[PDB]
């Protein structure tokens, strides 16, 4: 209603650079399988539920 | 056993070629309608938005 319920899904060393921003596609298959495919111009394509 | 050389006094010319011919089909189980157990806590989806 008045705030963003924030969760930290990950905190590590996914090699990320500011020169290579993120572009994403996210699908909704069901209540539990909610994926977000994203790609840099530098690193492998990745997925996150 | 589908041969007619059964229970006869003669039994002179009998052989594996004549005496115990067999039709396997009659030894059939209830294979058509078969079931199996299901795990309650396993998550198999049933929603297709």
């Amino acid at each position: 209603g008045t705030y963003f319920e924030t969760l930290i899904l990950f905190s590590g060393n996914l090699n990320f650079s500011t020169d290579y921003p993120i572009e994403s596609i996210s699908v909704y298959e069901n209540n539990n399988i909610q994926k977000v495919y994203w790609v840099d111009g530098l690193n492998q394509a990745r997925v996150i539920n | 056993r589908y041969d007619k050389n059964r229970g006869q006094v003669n039994n002179l010319a009998v052989s594996p070629t004549n005496f115990n011919l067999f039709n396997p089909v009659y030894s059939q189980k209830n294979n058509f309608f078969t079931f199996r157990t299901i795990d309650y806590e396993r998550f198999s989806i049933n929603y297709f938005p």
